C-alpha cells in the first residue's frame, strides 16, 4: 500500500522556535569584493531579504579571523 | 593565499542598513585571531569598531571567533577552550561598557561534534558560558566536492544530523541546562557546497529536513549559509535570482510557527516519508489561532499518500506543495507552488503564495521526491490557541 497514517501529538507543544528560527547568514569573505556596497544595495536583494524577516542575519565565516577594521579606510 | 583583509565604515554602514531595511538583526563576528603575546585576545581593534557603532546608534550582536577548533591549522595558532572563554569575557565587559542598550554575544560557533571539538565546547562554556546569550555552532551534511544527487537524496545522509545535534545538547546540558542552543552557520555541504547540486531543488529536502529535527530536538535559532553571495549553497545567486531554497524558506517563514508538535508514521518507517508538526504562523492574515502546519518529505520514488488522524481527519486542508519545473528535474534552479512557477513578479514585488484547497476528508498526495505544507484550517488545536 501506499496510504500512510500519521499520529499527531498536540497536547502541549514540545518547544517553543525563536520567531526568527529561520535565519541567515553573509559570509565574511563577501567583504572583500569590491563590489560589497554596490551588491547590498539592490532592490531586488532588499526585497527578498524582507520576505525572511523576522530573521537574524550572521555576518560571519572564516574570513572573521582575518579581517581588521581600518578606520581612516574610503 | 593570505586572507588577511581591512574593511571600512562604509562597509560596516552597508551592512547595518541592508539588515535594517530588509527587517532582519544584524549579528557582527569579531577576529579572535588578534592576540596579544601573551596569549590573550587583543581587543584594540574590536573596541575601535564598537565605539563607532555606538556612536552611530547601531543596534548590533556580536560574535567572537569563527570555528576555534580548526585555528591551529588555518592559523598556525592554538586556543584552547577556557582561554576563548576568558576572551568572551573580556568582550561581554567592552559591551557593557558601551552605550549599547543590550547587546546581545552569541559564541563560539564551533564546528559540528568530533571528539575534540566537543573538548573544545565544553571548556568554553566552563569559562564563558555566563555571558554567551545562545551557544552557536556549525554544520554541513558533506563534502561539497564529492557530494552526488543520490547523497542529497538519502535518509541515512540526513539521520546523520541527528546524532550531531545529539552530542552538542549533552555537552551544553552537562554545563549550562537551559541555555539557548542555535545553529549559527549551516548548510547541505562545505566547501562552498556543492556545485550543481547545493543551489537545486534537491537541496530542499536537507533545507526542510534540517529545520523540522532543529525544532524537534530542541534547537532555537538555524543560520543558513547563505542568504547571498558566491557559494552554491547560496538563497540568492549574485545575479539577485532566488533559488529554490529561497521560496521554501518563503514558505516555511509564512506557514511554520514557533509552537513545535509532534507527527509520526505508524508503523514501519522507512525513514524515506518524514513528516513534521508545528503551530500555524498567526501573523499569517490567512490563519488562525488552532491552525496546525504539517510538513512533509517524500524521499521514496513513487506517491505517498497521507492520512489525517482524527479530528483532523475532516478538517479543510490547504496544500502548498513544491516541485521542480523543467528539464533539469530534481537538479532544476526553477521550482513550482501548486503547478505555478515561482518568479517575482518586479524587483520590488514577491509572488503570490497561493494554497490549494484539498477536498475535506481526502489523503494528501505526495509525489516522489517532494516536499510540501499542509495547513490543517479551524484545527481548533489548545496548545496552538
Amino acid at each position: 500500500q501506499d496510504v500512510v497514517d500519521l499520529d499527531f501529538f498536540t497536547q502541549e507543544p514540545l518547544h517553543l522556535v525563536s520567531p526568527s528560527f529561520l535565519s541567515v547568514t553573509i559570509d565574511a569573505n563577501l567583504a572583500t569584493d569590491p563590489r560589497f556596497l554596490i551588491l547590498l544595495g539592490s532592490p531586488k536583494l532588499r526585497t527578498l531579504a524582507r520576505g525572511l524577516s523576522p530573521a537574524y542575519l550572521r555576518f560571519g565565516g572564516t574570513k572573521t579571523d582575518f579581517l581588521i577594521f581600518d578606520p581612516k579606510k574610503e | 593565499k593570505f586572507k588577511n583583509s581591512t574593511y571600512s565604515r562604509s562597509s560596516v554602514d552597508v551592512l547595518y542598513t541592508f539588515a535594517k531595511c530588509s527587517g532582519l538583526d544584524l549579528i557582527f563576528g569579531l577576529n579572535a585571531l588578534l592576540r596579544t603575546s601573551d596569549g590573550q585576545w587583543n581587543s584594540s581593534n574590536a573596541q575601535l569598531l564598537l565605539d563607532y557603532c555606538a556612536s552611530k546608534g547601531y543596534n548590533i550582536d556580536w560574535e567572537l571567533g569563527n570555528e576555534p577548533n580548526s585555528f591551529r591549522k588555518k592559523a598556525g595558532i592554538f586556543i584552547n577552550g577556557s582561554q576563548l572563554g576568558k576572551d568572551f569575557i573580556h568582550l561581554h565587559k567592552l559591551l557593557r561598557k558601551s552605550t549599547f542598550k543590550n547587546a546581545k554575544l552569541y559564541g563560539p560557533d564551533v564546528g559540528q561534534p568530533r571528539g575534540k571539538t566537543a573538548k573544545m565546547l565544553k571548556s568554553f562554556l566552563k569559562a564563558g558560558g555566563e555571558v554567551i546569550d545562545a551557544v552557536t555552532w556549525h554544520h554541513y551534511y558533506l563534502n561539497g566536492r564529492t557530494a552526488t544527487l543520490e547523497d542529497f537524496l538519502n535518509p541515512d545522509v540526513l539521520d546523520t544530523f541527528i546524532s550531531q545535534v545529539q552530542k552538542v545538547l549533552q555537552v551544553v546540558e552537562s554545563t549550562r541546562p537551559g541555555k539557548k542552543v542555535w545553529l549559527g552557520e549551516t548548510s547541505s555541504a562545505y566547501g562552498g557546497g556543492a556545485p550543481g547540486l547545493s543551489d537545486t531543488f534537491a537541496a530542499g529536502f536537507m533545507w526542510l529536513d534540517k529545520l523540522g529535527l532543529s525544532a524537534r530536538m530542541g534547537i532555537e535559532v538555524v543560520m543558513r549559509q547563505v542568504f547571498f553571495g558566491a557559494g552554491n549553497y547560496h538563497l540568492v545567486d549574485e545575479n539577485f535570482d532566488p533559488l529554490p531554497d529561497y521560496w521554501l524558506s518563503l514558505l516555511f517563514k509564512k506557514l511554520v510557527g514557533t509552537k513545535v508538535l509532534m507527527a509520526s508514521v505508524q508503523g514501519q518507517d522507512r525513514r524515506k516519508l518524514r513528516v513534521y508538526l508545528h503551530c500555524t504562523n498567526t501573523d499569517n492574515p490567512r490563519y488562525k489561532e488552532g491552525d496546525l502546519t504539517l510538513y512533509a518529505i517524500n524521499l521514496h520514488n513513487v506517491t505517498k499518500y497521507l492520512r489525517l488522524p482524527y479530528p483532523f481527519s475532516n478538517k479543510q486542508v490547504d496544500q502548498y506543495l513544491l516541485r521542480p519545473h523543467g528539464p533539469d528535474g530534481l537538479l532544476s534552479k526553477s521550482v513550482q507552488l501548486n503547478g505555478q512557477t515561482l518568479k517575482m513578479v518586479d524587483d520590488q514585488t514577491l509572488p503570490p503564495l497561493k494554497p490549494k484547497p484539498l477536498r475535506p476528508g481526502s489523503s494528501l498526495g505526495l509525489p516522489a521526491f517532494s516536499y510540501a505544507f499542509f495547513v490543517i484550517r479551524n484545527a481548533k488545536v489548545p496548545a496552538c490557541i
